[PDB]
This record gives structure tokens, C-alpha cells and sequence, in this order.
């Protein structure tokens, strides 16, 4: 992770071997992006989490954290 | 005996940090920059600097930690409401607002306008420090020195979020959602349960329900204007913010004072000084900077060591204010505590405390006990007071006179024994019989 | 270059560490062991 | 030495007049002062709500009221008894204060420790050396006494966050026993406070 | 069942210390004493 590098369009980082991508938290290099939220395992910061899944093999992959499980409980006014 | 006859529902808010700024420090790139001599002398020095590192990341690690224990006390988010009143009470102020782009509450809006938290955002490129070297910014001068500060965790949206959260669920279900499931119940009756909850019956609540969520309705209007003023009403959050910023910028400045070398430039050492003086003057140097770093840490631990007291106090406050009511004297508000809700903040967390403050004393001639036939009856729930030409028990908290009647009151002994005890005549319900 | 030896039972190195090579080589280098744990780890700053 | 002890803003008497207004207060008002406006009440009645607060009926106290009224005067002449001797009682406060004597002390005894330089007496050096050695000395002592300024400064600060620890508890302690009945348990003293 | 037929009114004493010694330092004074030299070269240190 570099956090003082914008890679969303030579940058200063590393390798930039594959799945360069850009978070709020900045450059991440070396992970792959799943659009679905999970429990926070490695705390990335700026709301983004990592942690090591199989892939379609296992790699890392980098995601937004799950802040929990979201419920409606309807407010009512005579129940 | 003093009874008062009328209340206020009065909010109070209460400013506790929650965290501060998470740190690290690149301890070659601070002592040496970008100097490969430097870096092998530091290197032959003896490496304190993963120390200094272990407790600063143990730092970062506790301001999460902190943000968490404070905020994340809900299973489920609930959703926010679509509509913002509640039985007359209108919490459009403190939940977000659908229209609005901000996602925030209004308040939160306010709060997080009157703290200035210097720059925003955590990520500044190498290129837009180069192409901004006439504006002296000191971002940019502490980080070309290896100090850096990393973004919490818990970003202000997810806060919010949490916030809202938190919000949405004293508003529908109340305090049971804090022990089990949440559980739903109008809001009218869950404050004429917090009204039972602090001495006063609920037919107070419910037989003055308009007026008292106007008083609400008024109490948080008045402390949007509060707010909406140039007052330093979050004086702790800036100092918090003034605190951090303060000891990284003298951090900064230290590396200008030479600690018995020639020079405190590197440079103009290495350029004038051949390796075995140089090696002098650059551990005097390396000495002061380790120096400088270490009292940095130490006063950075004590701060996280307060601002971990303030958080494990707001996550209290959190759990006995917010999720229940507390009847702890002086610790939600001042007052017959109510209810209370969090405001995200900057570094930290608001409550809004709902307090009941009773006024309009009335004074009036009171009895420890009332002898009748040849026993002595005491007020079980209430108090004796003369209104002027009848006897009457009332509640302590609010004047509710009624009439003495074995219902309300239990016989103990007879009179002799009591002190100051007053004769009348106590009802009985079968007397209707 | 800055390189992490492993001495064994006997005192033959068996086994180094190159803390340039890539960035997992500076975090241990740094910790000082061979094995890291499962996390994430602030390193250098981006040196050129 | 530089070392100097600046005066606490309120005065002995400030603080006294703030118990005695506190003591007063708890006696003709009792609990009600703490929440809003301060509401009178006759001392046994407050003792009675008191005493139906820890779950015992009232006709308990007014019935023995002769009986507990001496009770509490005798403890309290006990009490005096008991701090009218000699005793250790208030250990705490004098740790507190030698506590900040022995560091004031121990930073005047500081000065006499070389550094490393020849000497810690700034004078002599001055009066041996020229300038430029005299500085290679001075710069050893500076950083010394330095060292020690800060030492002295970071046991403050940490001392001062246990002090601040136990008067935030002193500061509950006085909000939830004595401008209200706490029914934590052990709390306000050993019993049914 | 034990069910206590009397009581007894205690009074116990809590102490707590409140507040310490307000202290300040004159760096220079401490530092220097009334030297002058030290005093200049104490300004070229640096102000901690
Ligand atoms: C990181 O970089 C991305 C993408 O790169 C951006 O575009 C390049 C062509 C260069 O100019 C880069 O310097 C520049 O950063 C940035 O994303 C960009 O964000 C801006 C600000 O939000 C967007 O501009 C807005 O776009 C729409 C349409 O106009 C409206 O919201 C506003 O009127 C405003 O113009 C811009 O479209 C967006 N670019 C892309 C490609 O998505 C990013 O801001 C930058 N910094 C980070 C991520 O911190
Ligand atoms: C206590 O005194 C209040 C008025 O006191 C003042 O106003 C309060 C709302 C608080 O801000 C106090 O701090 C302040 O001193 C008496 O209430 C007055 O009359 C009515 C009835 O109580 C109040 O609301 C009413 O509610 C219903 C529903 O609308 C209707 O009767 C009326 O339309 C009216 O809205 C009214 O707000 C208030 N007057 C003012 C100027 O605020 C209150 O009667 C008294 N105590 C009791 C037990 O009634
Ligand atoms: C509970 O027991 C007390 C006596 O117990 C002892 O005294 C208490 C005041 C407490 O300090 C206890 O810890 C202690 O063990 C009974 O009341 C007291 O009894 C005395 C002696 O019998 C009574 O006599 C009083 O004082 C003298 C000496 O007898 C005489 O002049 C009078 O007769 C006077 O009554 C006394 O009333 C009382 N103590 C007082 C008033 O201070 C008590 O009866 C018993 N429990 C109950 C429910 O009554
Ligand atoms: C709950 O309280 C909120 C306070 O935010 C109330 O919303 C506010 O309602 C007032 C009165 O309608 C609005 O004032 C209006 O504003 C514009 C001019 O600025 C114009 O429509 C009118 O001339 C009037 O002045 C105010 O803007 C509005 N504020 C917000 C932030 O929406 C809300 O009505 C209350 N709800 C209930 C059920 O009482
Ligand atoms: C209520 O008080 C009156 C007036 O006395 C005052 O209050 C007492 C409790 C005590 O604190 C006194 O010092 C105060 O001045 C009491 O009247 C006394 O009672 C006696 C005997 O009946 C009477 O003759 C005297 O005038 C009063 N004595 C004194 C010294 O004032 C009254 O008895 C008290 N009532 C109750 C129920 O306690
Ligand atoms: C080296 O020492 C080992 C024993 O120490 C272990 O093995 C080392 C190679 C190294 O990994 C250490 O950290 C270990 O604790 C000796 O190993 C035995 O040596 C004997 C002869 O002395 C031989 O017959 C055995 O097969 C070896 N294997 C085991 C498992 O004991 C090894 O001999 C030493 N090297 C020498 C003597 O040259
Ligand atoms: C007292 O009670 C009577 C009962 O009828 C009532 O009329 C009167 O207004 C009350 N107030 C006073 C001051 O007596
Ligand atoms: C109460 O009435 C009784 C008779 O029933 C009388 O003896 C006594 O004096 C009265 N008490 C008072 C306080 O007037």
C-alpha cells in the first residue's frame, strides 16, 4: 500500500506487478478487488480490509469493511 | 418541605475525545534523510528506532481500538427512519438528512464545522509538495522528515453511519436493544418508562405530552444556535487536534538545534569533514535526534494514555446513558437524567443529554408520619405536605397532590414512638362500601 | 547492502536475509526474524 | 536553582468554605441540591428517604431515631478520636507531598554529578578553560542537566496523570455519595452507604 | 435463612489525594545558574 500515490490513470512504487488499484487509502498493488463486504481480518484503513480467500488458488484480496448486518426493525406507533 | 410544582427538559452537551491522530516515524529518513553515510553510522549506533516504532504502531493500533469500543456497541444498523417525528418529538436535526449529499445530521454538520482539523484528507503526492515548494506548508515539511500520519480505520461516513445507527435505535426501540434484540415500542411510551424511571409517574408525561416535546423541540433548537456561533464550545477536540499538530511540527524544528556539533546541518558536515570527524559531529547529531524521537514517543504515550482514559469513559457513557438510563447522580447531564444521544465529532463524540431539572418550588408544612386511631402511617410512596387547610401525599418530584388513603400509605407502631408526628385522618377505599 | 545472517547450532550460516530485495525483506529485516506474522506492517518511506 | 513552587488558586479558606457550603447544603437540602434548585427538607425526613433507599422501611428510623442519632454521634466522635492520635490515617496526602519534595531535591542534587566533564561546577571550568574546551565541557553538562530536567518533567507528567486518575474518582465520589445516595456496591464506603 | 435483627451506623473515611504541587522551572537558571557563556552556548543548543 502506498498511501501518497494516485494510480487510478512513472508512478512511485515498487513493482507494480498486477492488480494495481486505487483505494482511499491508497495505491494497493499486489490484491484483487471484490466488490462484496466481509468482517475486517487485516485493517487497511479509510474503511478498506484486507484478508487471504480463494480466488477463481488463494491470493489477497482487498475490500470495503462490513460495519454489520444491516436490519430494518420498523418504527411503529401502536405495536 | 420544598415540592417543586413545574419542570424543563433541559440538553446539555458533553464534548469527550475519542481519539488522536495515529503516527509513524521513518527514523532513518528523520535522523539522516537521504544521506548513505548517515545511515550506516545510525545503523552502527544500535537500532532504538524499532522500539520507538513498536510503541507508536501499538498507538495507532489503540486509537482504532478506541474509535471501535466507542461506536461499534450495535449488532445491526439499523435503518434510519422516513419520518423524522416521533409522537411530537422531531429528531430531524440529529439523524441524516435523504436530500441533503452530506449523509450526516445537521449537528454533525455544525460540530464538524467548528473544529479546523489543518489539512484534509491523508494522502499528498510527491508532486504536488514539489509544485508548492513557495507556500511553506507544513505537511509537506514533516513529511519530506519522515513523520507520516496514517487515516483511522472507522472513516467519518462509517461513523456517522454508526451514529445513525445508534440514533435510529433509541428512537424505535429504545433501551432494549442495548441487553437482547431490539425490541419496538412507540416512542411516547418509551419516555413515559424513562419518566417512571427517574420518580415520576407516568401521567405526568402522558397528560403534558405537547408541552414537554416542545420543551425538547425548543432545548434542541437552542443548541443548533448554540452552535451555529463562533464559540469554542469543542475547545477539547481543537486541543486535541492543536496537541498532535504542535508536537509533530516542534519535532520539525528540533532538527535545527545543534547537540554540541558544528553544525546541525548534515550536509554542510559531510562537505567541510572527512569520515572520522564527521563521524563525530553525526553522532552528537544521530544522539540529539534519537533523543528528540524518544521524548516525542514518551509524551505521545502519555497523551494516548489520556485520551484512552477519555475513551473508555465515552464507550461508559456510550453504554449507560445512550443504551439505558443512568441513575448515577451528575453522569448523563446534570439532572434527572432522561435519555441521551451521540454527535460524531472530529477526534471525538458529543452527547446530547436529555435531562429533567424540576422548578417552581412551593413550600408547605410537612409530617413525618400521621397518627391515626392509635397507629402511626407513613407515606410508602410519597410525602406528607400541608397545602393550606388539607392534608395531602404527594410524589417528592413533582406536586401531585392526593388523597391519604391505605392505598398509599402502610402502618407501623403506634404514635408515641414518632418524633414529630401530625394528627389527621386517613382513608379507606372500602368506606365507598 | 544490508543482509540478515542466520546463525545456527554449530555457528554455520545457514540461511540469509537480502533486506533490499523487496519490501517483505526490509519488514524482516527491521523485526529481525525470519517469520511474520499475519497483518499489515508500516516499512521505509518510498525511497528512490 | 530555578526550581519554584507557584500557589494553588483556591485558598485553604476557598476550599473550607466550598465543604462547609457542600455540608450545609446536604444537611437543610440533602440530595435535592445536586440535580436542580436546592429544596429544604427536615433532616430526619431526609434520613428517612435515605434509609427506604437501602431497602429498609422507614418506620425503622423513625422509631429507633433517638437510638441511630446517638450511633452517628458517637462514630463521629470516634472518628476525631481516632485522628486526634497519631496515626498514619492520611498516608496518601504525605506520599503526595513527599513525593514532590524528594523530586525538587533529588533535581538540586543532580547538579553536583559530572557528566562525563571534568567537573560539575560551571564556575571552576570557566575559571580552567578557554573557550573552546570550556564549551566541549559545558555542552557535556548542558546535556546532562537537560537529561535530568526532563526526567524530572516526564515523572511529573505521569505522577500528574495518577493524581488526575484519583480526582476524577474524588470527583464521582463526591457527586454519588454525597449530593446523591450511590447503590453501587462498596462504593461510598463498606455497607449500605 | 440469617436475617439480621439489628444494625449498626459506621462511619469510615475515604481518603483521595486531589491535586499536587504546582511547579516551575527557569531552564536557564537551572541549567547555567548566572553565567553568561552558558547562557549563550545553552541558546545554541537549543531551546528544549
Ligand atoms: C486521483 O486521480 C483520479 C483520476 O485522475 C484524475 O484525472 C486525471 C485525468 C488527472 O487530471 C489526475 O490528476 C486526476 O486526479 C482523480 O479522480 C478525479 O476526481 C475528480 C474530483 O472528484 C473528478 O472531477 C470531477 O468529476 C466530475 C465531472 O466533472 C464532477 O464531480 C466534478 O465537476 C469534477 O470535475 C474527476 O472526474 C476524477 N477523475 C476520474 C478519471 O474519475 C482523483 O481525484 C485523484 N485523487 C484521489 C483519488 O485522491
Ligand atoms: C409549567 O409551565 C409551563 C410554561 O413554562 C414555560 O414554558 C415551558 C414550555 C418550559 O419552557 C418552561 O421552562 C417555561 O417556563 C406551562 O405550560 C404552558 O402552557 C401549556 C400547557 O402546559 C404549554 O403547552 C401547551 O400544550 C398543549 C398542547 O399544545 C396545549 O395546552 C397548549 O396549546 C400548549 O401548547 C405551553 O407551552 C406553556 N407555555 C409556554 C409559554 O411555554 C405548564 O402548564 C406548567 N406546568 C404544568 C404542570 O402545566
Ligand atoms: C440494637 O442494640 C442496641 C444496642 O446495641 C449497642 O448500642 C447501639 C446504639 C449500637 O452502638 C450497637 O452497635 C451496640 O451494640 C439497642 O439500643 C440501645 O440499647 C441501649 C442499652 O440497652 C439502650 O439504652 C439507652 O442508653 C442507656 C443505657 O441503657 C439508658 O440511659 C437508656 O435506657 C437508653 O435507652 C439505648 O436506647 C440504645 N442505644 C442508644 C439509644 O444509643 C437496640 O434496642 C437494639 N435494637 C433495636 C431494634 O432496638
Ligand atoms: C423539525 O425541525 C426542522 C428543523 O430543521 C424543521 O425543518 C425546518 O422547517 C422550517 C419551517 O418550515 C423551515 O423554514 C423554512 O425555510 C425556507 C426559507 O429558508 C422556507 O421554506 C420558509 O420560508 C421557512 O422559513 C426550515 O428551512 C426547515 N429546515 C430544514 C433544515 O429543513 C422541520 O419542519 C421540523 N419538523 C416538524 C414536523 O415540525
Ligand atoms: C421543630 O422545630 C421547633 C423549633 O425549634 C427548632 O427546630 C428544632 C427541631 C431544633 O433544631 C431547635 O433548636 C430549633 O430552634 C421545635 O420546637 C421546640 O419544641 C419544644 C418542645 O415542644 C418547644 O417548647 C420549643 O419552643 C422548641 N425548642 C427549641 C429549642 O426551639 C419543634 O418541636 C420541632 N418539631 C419537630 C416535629 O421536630
Ligand atoms: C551440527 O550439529 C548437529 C546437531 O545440531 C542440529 O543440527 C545442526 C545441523 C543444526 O541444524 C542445529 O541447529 C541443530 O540443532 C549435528 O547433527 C548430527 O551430527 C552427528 C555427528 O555428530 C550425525 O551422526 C547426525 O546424523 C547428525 N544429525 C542429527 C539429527 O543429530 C551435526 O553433526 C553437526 N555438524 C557437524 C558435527 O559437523
Ligand atoms: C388546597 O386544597 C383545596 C381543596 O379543595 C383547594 O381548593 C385549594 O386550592 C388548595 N390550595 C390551597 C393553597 O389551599
Ligand atoms: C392527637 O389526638 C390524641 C387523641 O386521639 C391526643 O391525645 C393528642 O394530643 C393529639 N396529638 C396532637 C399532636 O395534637
Amino acid at each position: 500500500l502506498y498511501q501518497d500515490v494516485n494510480c487510478t490513470d512513472s508512478w512511485r512504487v515498487h513493482s507494480t506487478g498486477n492488480n494495481v488499484f486505487q483505494t482511499q487509502a491508497g495505491c494497493l498493488i499486489g490484491a484483487e478487488h471484490v466488490d462484496t463486504s466481509y468482517e475486517c481480518d487485516i485493517p487497511i484503513g479509510a474503511g478498506i480490509c484486507a484478508s487471504y480467500h480463494t480466488v477463481s488458488q488463494k491470493s489477497i484480496v482487498a475490500y470495503t469493511m462490513s460495519l454489520g448486518a444491516d436490519s430494518s426493525i420498523a418504527y411503529s406507533n401502536n405495536t | 418541605i420544598a415540592i417543586p410544582t413545574n419542570f424543563s427538559i433541559s440538553i446539555t452537551t458533553e464534548v469527550m475525545p475519542v481519539s488522536m491522530a495515529k503516527t509513524s516515524v521513518d527514523c532513518n529518513m528523520y535522523i539522516c534523510g537521504d544521506s548513505t553515510e548517515c545511515a550506516n553510522l545510525l545503523l552502527q549506533y544500535g537500532s532504538f528506532c524499532t522500539q520507538l516504532n513498536r510503541a507508536l504502531s501499538g498507538i495507532a493500533v489503540e486509537q482504532d481500538r478506541n474509535t471501535r469500543e466507542v461506536f461499534a456497541q450495535v449488532k445491526q444498523m439499523y435503518k434510519t427512519p422516513t419520518l423524522k417525528d416521533f409522537g411530537g418529538f422531531n429528531f430531524s436535526q440529529i439523524l441524516p438528512d435523504p436530500l441533503k449529499p452530506t449523509k450526516r445530521s445537521f449537528i454533525e454538520d455544525l460540530l464538524f464545522n467548528k473544529v479546523t482539523l489543518a489539512d484534509a484528507g491523508f494522502m499528498k503526492q510527491y508532486g504536488e509538495c514539489l509544485g508548492d515548494i513557495n507556500a511553506r506548508d507544513l505537511i509537506c515539511a514533516q513529511k519530506f522528515n519522515g513523520l507520516t500520519v496514517l487515516p483511522p480505520l472507522l472513516t467519518d461516513d462509517m461513523i456517522a453511519a454508526y451514529t445513525a445507527a445508534l440514533v435510529s435505535g433509541t428512537a424505535t426501540a429504545g433501551w432494549t436493544f442495548g441487553a437482547g434484540a431490539a425490541l419496538q415500542i412507540p416512542f411516547a411510551m418509551q419516555m413515559a418508562y424513562r419518566f417512571n424511571g427517574i420518580g415520576v409517574t407516568q401521567n405526568v408525561l402522558y397528560e403534558n405530552q405537547k408541552q414537554i416535546a416542545n420543551q425538547f423541540n425548543k432545548a434542541i433548537s437552542q443548541i443548533q444556535e448554540s452552535l451555529t456561533t463562533t464559540s469554542t464550545a469543542l475547545g477539547k477536540l481543537q486541543d486535541v487536534v492543536n496537541q498532535n499538530a504542535q508536537a509533530l511540527n516542534t519535532l520539525v524544528k528540533q532538527l535545527s538545534s545543534n547537540f554540541g556539533a558544528i553544525s546541525s546541518v548534515l550536509n554542510d558536515i559531510l562537505s567541510r569533514l572527512d569520515k572520522v570527524e564527521a563521524e563525530v559531529q553525526i553522532d552528537r547529531l544521530i544522539t540529539g535526534r534519537l533523543q528528540s524521537l524518544q521524548t516525542y514517543v514518551t509524551q505521545q504515550l502519555i497523551r494516548a494514555a489520556e485520551i484512552r482514559a477519555s475513551a473508555n469513559l465515552a464507550a461508559t457513557k456510550m453504554s449507560e446513558c445512550v443504551l439505558g438510563q443512568s441513575k448515577r447522580v451528575d453522569f448523563c447531564g446534570k439532572g434527572y437524567h432522561l435519555m441521551s444521544f451521540p454527535q460524531a465529532a472530529p477526534h471525538g463524540v458529543v452527547f446530547l443529554h436529555v435531562t429533567y431539572v424540576p422548578s417552581q418550588e412551593r413550600n408547605f408544612t410537612t409530617a413525618p408520619a400521621i397518627c391515626h386511631e392509635g397507629k402511626a402511617y407513613f407515606p410508602r410512596e410519597g410525602v406528607f405536605v400541608f397545602n393550606g387547610t388539607s392534608w395531602f401525599i404527594t410524589q417528592r418530584n413533582f406536586f401531585s397532590p392526593q388523597i391519604i388513603t391505605t392505598d398509599n400509605t402502610f402502618v407501623s407502631g403506634s404514635c408515641d414512638v414518632v418524633i414529630g408526628i401530625i394528627n389527621n385522618t386517613v382513608y379507606d377505599p372500602l368506606q365507598p362500601e | 547492502t544490508t543482509f540478515m545472517l542466520k546463525y545456527d547450532e554449530n555457528g554455520t550460516i545457514t540461511d540469509a536475509v537480502d533486506c533490499s530485495q523487496n519490501p517483505l525483506a526490509e519488514l524482516k529485516c527491521s523485526v529481525k526474524s525470519f517469520e511474520i506474522d499475519k497483518g499489515i506492517y508500516q516499512t521505509s518511506n518510498f525511497r528512490v
